[PDB]
């Protein structure tokens, strides 16, 4: 019993290192970028320093792995379960793209990709941060392409202002779970270096929520 | 994987010395560590032993408490500070891995040694002889016996079968009844029966000489055999 | 011409099979699992003298 | 169009002669044998030590190790008998999907999202686990490593496609293609002569590891196949889908031996296993539990209550003394 | 004992207490209802909370014998055991309430206020060791209490939860003295906890990092402020009286003083008991997805 009796200490070393590992590993945050491939997610990529790829960065003493699934090509419904569980899903759209096709324009590609993920069963408390790319080359391309070629439905001034709004609106309204989850809109800027900023802000409210909603008070 | 042992020589009676084993080729920190001993032309005998992360040590009922372990992990290093030395503690000492879950095999390597010279219950294992004379070609079996039955309720028989040629360091040839340890030629085999045991060699060969030693874990302390020795 | 040459190839290759029947092939298992009965560990309960568990 | 409907009819005229000379169902002869009853099996041992999602496992081939793998990139082998922790290895993707134990013990390879199959070698002279090789050639996430010996291995991939390996060059020895959809499972023939994949496309397929050939194609279920295994003789396959519909096919009458469906369960097969003689089918639900199908009668003798997750992996012993199965709550529990 | 009147102050008491009564149960019995059937996995504020809820419950169960008692003649009817019995079961259940809430009050803190991520949701364990130890030590002083009172007190009578000198048992004074300022110490952590989860949910909500439930944090620090109100007015009265209570009552005096001072300590302990049935009414209001449901249900 002597063997049996190291061999359960080697045990218990190996389940304290088990304990210290997940201990490291629930204290960081997970995020999901989705997109439609043409939203540019890698100009988000690149402003944060096959198959799946994870970005690892740390901000205000704070530890992202962004996990990037575009160059899976395969059905999302067997692996996207797998993700259950990430701080938040970080998905991208690009406004250039309003009147530019793929039959069908690539910008109600992005709302229909947007409203599948955003209504995903193993989706439902998880939080996600929305990005608009392409902000200078939409503001000037309305200036002579009209936004009722996109929605047909719209009434107004083809101006970047009420153009954008419009359609952070037409994005949020595809949400249904509005008091589950909550979808969090900004603009992509160049050169200000916010973007991060921006999904650190997020996480941090998501984080905060959570721990409020397990307090009691909330 | 080498062990390498430094720290022996001669002595004074009364004096206090420390026995360094440097590891390097294998995660010495996953492995549990055994001081074992051999005096001049006698035989085995085991000192004392720690596990991984230092949580258990043990010593030997004869020096328990007058020697002491220690283990350096982020630098691979075993230490044996020895307080007090009589006119027995001379002889050479041996530096052994051990590591224990199922199907190990927990004495594989032994380290060169090193030699201290010194001016001037427990389960019995007894070896049949100490001299054996033989041929190469002729199958030589080996026998020893036991106090107690060393089949445990685990079903396992905690026997191991050493051979040490002339010259050389201590090599683990069977670590339960008939498990072969790694790089051994598959002629050797080993069986028994709860406390008598046999080693069977076919087909020996020139190299095959040495003493052979049979131990048992089973419980502490660790008690060697007498030690056979063939002859050619 | 070819695009689906290799599919009518396979499909073909899947026509010319040793058809053993299903009544030909369930006795087979069922005897597969008469002749391992008292073997099996579960469908039988084992006494608590060599159960590991 | 011509190939189109070359094809049209040769499915119409081969499922007119399946069908036409088929003599009987299962159940017809089968009626008359006595049922098994309840199948009630305990806990014995449960597993803890996994952090998150556990997604697949597999017995040892001395029916007392297992390996593990869970979503936070940790891959361990316990010792079944006295819930030891044998090996912990920290694996280089966090997702995996699948992985395996060596008819030999000596290798586990492992792998998922990662489109790679990392193989990693147990008895080492180092004493840890290091990674032997890393099996890359796939576009899509990995599914159902099997070794078939220690240097020779099949993967599935949601790259419509299987591969046969050789681990000493690393090199894609075989292709296995015809799927139209993700292949989600394979199962190694007792033999090691054949095996069967089923894929996303509701559909399974038997292959050849020597000549790479569609030797048969298996059709029946609604959705997509997510679990896969040979019957202990060589000769049948059962598989479950997201339809909650359990098949057991025939290798040789190329159609369907019996359903194992029940109007109660709504959610899909997650994993599917046998007993040791073949008579209790047992099938990890996506609900929480798992299932104790009579493989004859279509039966639920017997349900494991526990996993307050959903189970994921199932695992049946070589001599049958356990079943140790694995769900999403992070337990591996063993029942007997 | 000077035999004053008391029918207005039987009525009143009979009346709050009947309403505390009923009111406590039908709050107590959905509280725990939602514990239990709905809630499959707890947490540490949740296993407080039902362990409170339990302990409101038995004191709701010890008040109709109260209620009876005041109603029926302001005598007790039955023998002193159960007179005893119901006088420690009240003010223990009472007790293990306060430190509950005292504990669910430092919790709400750690993990609110300062904690940062999480704690892998394992505070669980201590939770329900704490509660053993509070329980246990409750039950222990309550029999040690019972049998010392039972048998070395001789006063037997036919009058229960009435004004009594304290000269032959001075051990049961000094460990009320001992109760309220442990009280007092539970209650200036609750204020302290409290204050700090205010003040933070509101600094967070000011700084308005975030378009997004920027009011949900509003409305939880008002929530915070609310349930701190709320247990200082229906506890901090009661353990200030007590003090004169405990003063009175182990000195000789005319009972001039006296008479003023039981009917303050009556209407304190109907106060301190008007706790036991708003507490669940509180977490029933303060809980977002109760809120709402109760909203849509109604
Ligand atoms: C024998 C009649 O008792 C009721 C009452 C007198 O009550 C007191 O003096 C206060 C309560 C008290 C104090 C000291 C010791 C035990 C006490 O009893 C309750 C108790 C039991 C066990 C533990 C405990 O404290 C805990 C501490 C830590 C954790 C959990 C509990 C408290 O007399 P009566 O009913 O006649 O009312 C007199 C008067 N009207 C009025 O209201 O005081």
């Amino acid at each position: 019993s002597a063997e049996d009796k190291a061999a359960v200490e080697r045990s218990k070393m190996i389940d304290r290192n088990l304990r210290e590992d997940g201990e490291k590993a629930a204290r960081e945050v997970k995020l999901l970028l989705l997109g439609a491939g043409e939203s540019g997610k890698s100009t988000i990529v690149k402003q944060m320093k096959t198959g799946i790829v994870e970005t690892h960065f740390t901000f205000k003493d704070l530890h992202f792995k962004m996990f990037d699934v575009g160059g899976q090509r395969s059905e999302r419904k067997k692996w996207i379960h797998c993700f259950e569980g990430v701080t938040a899903i970080i998905f991208c759209v690009a406004l250039s793209d309003y009147d530019l096709v793929l039959e069908m324009n690539r910008m109600h590609e992005s709302m229909k990709l947007f409203d599948s993920i955003c209504n995903n069963k193993w989706f439902t408390d998880t939080s996600i941060i929305l990005f608009l790319n392409k902000k200078d080359l939409f503001e000037e391309k309305i200036k002579k392409s009209p936004l009722t070629i996109c929605y047909p439905e719209y009434a107004g001034s083809n101006t970047y202002e009420e153009a954008a709004a419009y359609i952070q609106c037409q994005f949020e309204d595809l949400n249904k779970r509005k008091d589950t989850k909550e979808i969090y809109t900004h603009f992509t800027c160049a050169t200000d270096t916010k973007n991060v900023q921006f999904v650190f802000d997020a996480v941090t409210d998501v984080i905060i929520k959570n721990n409020l909603k397990d307090c009691g008070l909330f | 994987v080498q062990l390498v042992e430094s720290g022996g020589g001669l002595v004074q009676p009364g004096g206090s010395r420390k026995l360094s084993c440097s590891a390097s080729g294998f995660a010495f920190s996953s492995f549990g560590m055994h001081w074992v001993r051999q005096a001049p032309e006698k035989g085995l005998e085991w000192v004392a032993y720690i596990s991984s992360g230092s949580g258990t040590i043990y010593y030997a009922d004869t020096v328990k408490g007058r020697f002491t372990i220690s283990r350096d992990d982020p630098k691979n290093t075993l230490f044996l500070q020895m307080t007090s030395l009589r006119s027995e503690d001379t002889a050479m000492y041996y530096c052994v891995r051990s590591i224990y879950y199922y199907g190990s095999s927990p004495f594989d390597f032994w380290g060169q040694g090193t030699t201290l010279t010194v001016s001037s219950s427990d389960i019995v294992m007894t070896q049949a002889t100490s001299s054996v004379p033989v041929t190469p070609g002729e199958s030589v079996s080996i026998s020893c016996r036991s106090s107690k039955s060393l089949l445990h309720s685990n079903g396992n028989t905690y026997l191991y079968w050493f051979l040490q040629r002339p010259g050389q360091s201590p090599q683990l040839l069977i670590y339960r009844m008939s498990n072969l340890a790694s790089g051994v030629p598959d002629r050797f085999s080993g069986s028994g029966s709860g406390t008598a045991f046999t080693l069977t060699i076919s087909r020996l060969e020139a190299e095959d000489v040495g003493v052979y030693y049979c131990m048992q874990h089973l419980e502490y302390p660790l008690t060697f055999g007498a030690g056979t020795k063939l002859e050619l | 011409i070819a695009q689906a040459r290799k599919l009518v190839e396979q499909l073909k290759m899947e026509a010319n099979i040793d058809r053993i029947k299903v009544s030909k092939a369930a006795a087979d298992l069922m005897a597969y699992c008469e002749a391992h009965a008292k073997e099996d560990p579960l469908l039988t309960p084992v006494p608590a003298s060599e159960n590991p568990f | 169009d011509q190939l189109r409907q070359e094809a049209e009819q040769l499915k119409n005229q081969i499922r007119d002669a399946r069908k036409a000379c088929a003599d009987a169902t299962l159940s017809q002869i089968t009626n008359n044998i006595d049922p098994v009853g309840r199948i009630q099996m305990r806990t014995r041992r449960t597993l803890r030590g996994h952090l998150a999602k556990i997604y697949a496992m597999h017995w040892g081939t001395d029916s007392r190790l297992l390996v593990s793998a869970s979503q936070d990139g940790k891959l361990i082998i316990w010792d079944s008998y006295t819930t030891n922790k044998v090996h912990a290895i920290p694996l280089r993707s966090s997702w995996v999907m699948t992985c395996a134990y060596a008819p030999s013990g000596n290798y586990v390879a492992c792998g998922g999202l990662d489109n790679i199959c990392s193989i990693y070698n147990l008895k080492t002279r180092e004493g840890n686990v290091r990674v032997s090789r890393e099996l890359a050639g796939h576009t899509g996430y990995l599914s159902c490593c099997r070794f078939l010996d220690d240097n020779q291995i099949v993967t599935s991939s949601g790259d419509t496609t299987c591969a046969l390996w050789d681990i000493e060059t690393g090199q894609q020895t075989t292709t296995f293609t015809g799927h139209t959809g993700d292949v989600m499972s394979l199962s190694l023939a007792p033999d090691t002569r054949l095996f069967v994949s089923g894929a996303c496309d509701a559909s399974a397929k038997l292959w050849d590891v020597r000549e790479g050939m569609c030797r048969q194609t298996f059709t029946g279920h609604e959705s997509d196949i997510n679990a896969i295994c040979f019957f202990p003789n060589g000769n049948a396959f059962a598989t479950g889908s997201d339809d909650a519909t359990c098949r057991l096919f025939d290798l040789r009458a190329d159609q369907e031996l019996m359903t194992y469906s029940h109007d109660n369960i709504i959610c899909g097969i997650t994993s599917v296993s046998f007993s040791k003689s073949g008579r209790l089918l047992l099938a990890g639900y996506d609900d929480f539990n798992c299932n104790v199908w009579d493989a004859l009668k279509a039966d639920r003798a017997g349900v494991l209550a526990g996993h307050d997750n959903r189970v994921s992996c199932l695992g049946v012993t070589d001599d049958g003394m356990a079943v140790a199965t694995g769900s999403w709550d992070s337990f591996l529990k063993i029942w007997n | 004992t000077c035999p004053m009147d008391e029918k207005l102050l039987s009525t009143v008491l009979t009346t709050s207490y009947s309403v505390i009564f009923i009111v406590g149960l039908v709050g107590n019995i959905i509280a725990l209802y939602v514990f239990l059937g709905i809630h499959r996995k707890r947490n540490s504020i949740q296993i407080y909370l039902l362990n409170v809820a339990i302990a409101d419950l038995l004191l709701i169960f010890c008040l109709p014998f109260r209620i009876m008692y005041h109603i029926n003649q302001n005598k007790w009817t039955l023998g002193v055991i159960l007179c005893k019995v119901v006088g420690t079961l009240f003010y223990m259940n009472m007790y293990i309430s306060i430190i509950l809430l005292g504990f669910i009050s430092l919790d709400r803190y750690i993990k609110i206020n300062r904690s940062i991520q999480q704690r892998k949701a394992i505070t669980t364990k201590q939770s329900i060791y704490v509660c053993c130890i509070v329980w246990m030590l409750a039950l222990g002083g309550f029999l040690t209490m019972i049998i010392l009172t039972l048998k070395k007190g001789g006063h037997n009578s036919t009058m229960c939860f009435h004004y009594r000198d304290k000269h032959n048992a001075k051990g049961e004074a000094i460990f009320n003295f001992i109760l309220v300022v442990m009280f007092w110490l539970i209650f200036l952590l609750i204020i302290l906890s409290y204050i700090k989860i205010g003040k933070n949910l509101l600094r967070i909500s000011k700084r308005r990092s975030k378009f997004p439930n920027s009011g949900k944090y509003a409305t939880t620090a008002r929530n915070s402020f609310i349930v701190l109100i709320i247990f200082t007015i229906c506890f901090v009265p009661y353990h200030a009286f007590r003090f004169i209570y405990i003063s009175s009552q182990l000195n000789v005096s005319s009972c001039y003083w006296k008479e003023i001072v039981h009917k303050t300590n009556e209407i304190m302990l109907v106060l301190s008991s008007f706790n036991s049935c708003l507490d669940p009414v509180m977490y029933f209001l303060m809980s977002s997805n109760i809120r709402k449901i109760m909203c849509q249900l109604l």
